[PDB]
RNA sequence: GCUUGUGCUGUCUUCGUCCA
C-alpha cells in the first residue's frame, strides 16, 4: 500500500469548513453576517465561521458619501461577493458593490453553443415567464355618493336618457382609480363625460 | 438562577448593610449540591454541579 | 424535450439545468460522461423531461429501403402498387422506430452504468489504499504509537481531550485538559504529560468539527517546535514528533456506533472519537472494515 | 437539499447540524433578512408559500 | 471579540380588612 496520505490545503479546508473549493471561490454571492463595523473596514462572518473583511471602498457605493456605521450596523446581515480566498488561513475578502451582488445571475458555466443548446427555446420561455410576472390583478371601485352609479359610458348615457336635461351621474373612470368620469345630459340623446383627476387620495375606494 | 441581580452580594453570599435594594434583588445567596451530569465529557470545569 | 413539469421545475440551481435544452448530443461521446446520461434518465423518470433519439439521415435510409422495395413500373397500376408499398413501408417504420429507440436507450444506459461502476470502484480503491503512517528510522508497515488530542467545537466551555494508544492497539491512558488551551498552564500540562509519563507517541493527530481546531493545531505545532519534543528511539539527530490533521469519517461514525459503547461503557463520546482517530492512523483498512454497512454511506 | 428521498439507518447518519441563529441566516431576493418560521412566497414557478423550517446555504 | 443570565411547592391553622 501507498504511504499515509497527508491532507493538503484544499483537503484541510474542505474537512474543516465542510465547504468545497468549487462552491466557495471567486465570483460567488453569500449571505454573510456583519460582526463588527468600522469607519475604514467592516468585519463580517460567513455561515461556515469564515471570518471576512471588506475595505472601505466597497461597503458603500462609490457615489454615496455616507458613513459605514450609519448605513450598516452590527447584526444586519447583507449579501456579499467573494473577491479573494485565503484557504490556508480561512480568510476571505468580500465586495458589497451591486455590480457583483446583482449582475452575477448566470453563474453557471454551461456551454450554450447553439449546435447543442436550444437558445431560442430558453429565450422564449424567458419572455413567457417575464410576461407572467407582468401579469397582475385588478378589481372594481366602490364609492358612496347619492349621484354615483357604477355604470358604463353607454350605461350612464342610457340611465340619463330617461331623465331630463341637466341630471348628473358619476361613474368610475377608465384612466385609473385616481380618475372619475362625470356624465351629464347636455341635450336629448347628447351627453358629456368629464374626467376628474383626484389628488391626496386616502384610499382607492375613498374620494 | 433567579432573574434578579446577584451583583449586590458579598463574597460570603450575604448583602451588606447600607446597600439600597429593589424588588426581586437577591439578598441571600445559597446553593444546593446536585449530582453532576455527563458534562465532564468536554466541559472545561464549566459544568453545573 | 420538456414537459410542463419540466418547464416549471428545472431551475437554474437544480442539477437538471445542465441539459434543459440540449440538442443533437452525440451518442458516442456519452460513454465518456456517464453521469450526464444517468441524470437525464433520472429527470425523465421524474416526469419532467423526455429523451428522444433521432438520426439526421433517417430519410436516407427510408429512401434507400424504398428504392430496394419499390417496383420499376410506370403505369398508373404500377403507380398505385408503389403507393401502397410506400404507405405500408411508412407504417412499418412508424411501428419499428420506438422499439429501436428503446433498445438503443437500454444499451447506452448499460454502458454508462458500467462506466460509472468502474469509476466508483477506482475511487473507492484510491480511498482505501494507504499504508499506516511510517515513523522515521523504521521500516514500512510498522505500527506507530499514536496520541490524539481533540476538543470538538471550541465554544466557551470546550475542554481538550487526549487519548494515547500504543502500537498494540490498546488504550493506555486518557487525560483531560480543563484549562484554556491558550494559557501557559495548558502547554505546561501537555508537556508534562508528553515527557514525564514516558508516553513518547510517534505521531500526534488533531481533528475537530470546525475551524477552531486550526488554532489548536497551530498552538500544538508551536509547542512542539519550542520544547523540542523529539521521539524516543530505542537503542544522532533526533527527529521531532509529527503533528498532522486526520480524516475522521470513520471516527465520526465510530463515536455513534454501539460497538464502541460495548467496548468502552464508561467513556465519553469525545474519547470514542479520539480512539477512532488513533485506530484510523494505526490501520485505515481495519477502520474502514469496521463500518460494516455504514461504509456504503461514505462520500465515495 | 437536492429534492430526493433516501432511507438510511440511524447509525449511518453523521450528526445533527446544530446551528445558532448567527449561523442559520436567510436573505430573500430583495435583500431583506428573513428568519426562522417566517412565511415567504416563491417569486416564480408554482409561486407556493410556507413557513421556513430550516435554512442551509 | 468575550458575551448575559428565566424559575416555585403544597396542606392546615390562626389573626385580620370591607360589606353584612
Amino acid at each position: 500500500r501507498r504511504d499515509f496520505h497527508i491532507l493538503n490545503e484544499a483537503e484541510i479546508f474542505q474537512l474543516l469548513t465542510r465547504e468545497t473549493v468549487d462552491s466557495f471561490r471567486k465570483g460567488m454571492v453569500i449571505p454573510v453576517y456583519v460582526r463588527k463595523v468600522e469607519s475604514s473596514y467592516m468585519s463580517v462572518s460567513t455561515q461556515s465561521l469564515i471570518a471576512g473583511n471588506i475595505q472601505r471602498q466597497d461597503i458603500l457605493e462609490p457615489n454615496d458619501r455616507r458613513d459605514p456605521r450609519e448605513v450598516y450596523s452590527v447584526g444586519q446581515t447583507v449579501r456579499a461577493c467573494i473577491l479573494d480566498v485565503d484557504y490556508y488561513n480561512f480568510k476571505c475578502q468580500l465586495s458589497l458593490l451591486r455590480q457583483f451582488t446583482e449582475n452575477q445571475v448566470a453563474g453557471l458555466n454551461v456551454n450554450r453553443n447553439p449546435k447543442f443548446w436550444d437558445i431560442e427555446s430558453e429565450n422564449r420561455d424567458r419572455q413567457e415567464e417575464i410576461d407572467k410576472q407582468r401579469e397582475e390583478s385588478r378589481e372594481s371601485r366602490v364609492i358612496k355618493h347619492p349621484f354615483f352609479h357604477n355604470m358604463k359610458s353607454k350605461e350612464a348615457e342610457d340611465y340619463l336618457a330617461a331623465r331630463p336635461v341637466g341630471d348628473v351621474v358619476i361613474r368610475p373612470s377608465s384612466k385609473g382609480s385616481n380618475h372619475i368620469t362625470i356624465s351629464w345630459k347636455v341635450a336629448p340623446q347628447l351627453y358629456q363625460h368629464i374626467d376628474v383627476l383626484e389628488e391626496n387620495k386616502d384610499d382607492a375606494n375613498a374620494i | 438562577l433567579k432573574h434578579g441581580t446577584y451583583e449586590k452580594l458579598d463574597e460570603d453570599g450575604l448583602i451588606a448593610p447600607g446597600v439600597r435594594v429593589s424588588g426581586d434583588d437577591i439578598i441571600i445567596g445559597k446553593t444546593t449540591p446536585i449530582p453532576p451530569d455527563t458534562e465532564e465529557l468536554g466541559q472545561r470545569t464549566k459544568y453545573h454541579t | 424535450e420538456l414537459t410542463e413539469r419540466g418547464k416549471l421545475q428545472i431551475e437554474p440551481e437544480s442539477p437538471y439545468f445542465d441539459f434543459k435544452y440540449a440538442k443533437n448530443r452525440p451518442i458516442s461521446a456519452l460513454t465518456a460522461t456517464p453521469d450526464l446520461y444517468l441524470r437525464m434518465i433520472q429527470a425523465e423518470n421524474d416526469g419532467l423531461v423526455n429523451i428522444k433519439v433521432e438520426l439526421p439521415m433517417l430519410s436516407t435510409v427510408v429512401d434507400h429501403f424504398y428504392n430496394i422495395l419499390k417496383s420499376d413500373g410506370t403505369s398508373e397500376i404500377s403507380e398505385k402498387w408503389n403507393a401502397l408499398r410506400n404507405d405500408a413501408w411508412k407504417q412499418s417504420l412508424d411501428k419499428l422506430i420506438p422499439l429501436v429507440q428503446l433498445n438503443v436507450k437500454e444499451s447506452i444506459r448499460r454502458d454508462c452504468e458500467r462506466v460509472l461502476y468502474f469509476q466508483v470502484k477506482n475511487s473507492f480503491t484510491k480511498k482505501i489504499d494507504q499504508a499506516p503512517y511510517q515513523p522515521p528510522t523504521y521500516a514500512k508497515g510498522t505500527i506507530p504509537r499514536v496520541l490524539t488530542l481533540s476538543f470538538g467545537e471550541g465554544n466557551r466551555g470546550d475542554a481538550v481531550l487526549g487519548v494515547f494508544m500504543d502500537d498494540s492497539g490498546d488504550v493506555k491512558s486518557q487525560i483531560k485538559f480543563d484549562e484554556d488551551f491558550q494559557s501557559r498552564d495548558f502547554s505546561d500540562s501537555l508537556t508534562r504529560y508528553i515527557k514525564s509519563n514516558n508516553i513518547n507517541p510517534d505521531i500526534i493527530g488533531i481533528s475537530g468539527f470546525n475551524i477552531h481546531t486550526k488554532k489548536l493545531f497551530d498552538k500544538v505545532n508551536e509547542l512542539v517546535n519550542e520544547e523540542r519534543l523529539t521521539i524516543e528511539y530505542d537503542n544522532s539527530d533526533k527527529h521531532l514528533i509529527r503533528v498532522i490533521y486526520v480524516n475522521d469519517e470513520t471516527a465520526r461514525l465510530y463515536q455513534h456506533s454501539s460497538k464502541s459503547s460495548a467496548e468502552y461503557p464508561n467513556r465519553p463520546q469525545l474519547a470514542k472519537y479520539c480512539i477512532g482517530l488513533a485506530k484510523y492512523i494505526q490501520s485505515p483498512l481495519l477502520e474502514y472494515l469496521a463500518l460494516d454497512e455504514s461504509m456504503y454511506s461514505l462520500h465515495i | 437539499s437536492d429534492g430526493k428521498l433516501l432511507s438510511l439507518p440511524p447509525v449511518s447518519i453523521y450528526s445533527k447540524l446544530n446551528l445558532n441563529p448567527n449561523q442559520q441566516i436567510a436573505i430573500d431576493s430583495n435583500g431583506v433578512e428573513v428568519k426562522v418560521g417566517d412565511t415567504v412566497r416563491e417569486f416564480t414557478g408554482e409561486r407556493r408559500q410556507g413557513t421556513i423550517l430550516h435554512v442551509y446555504r
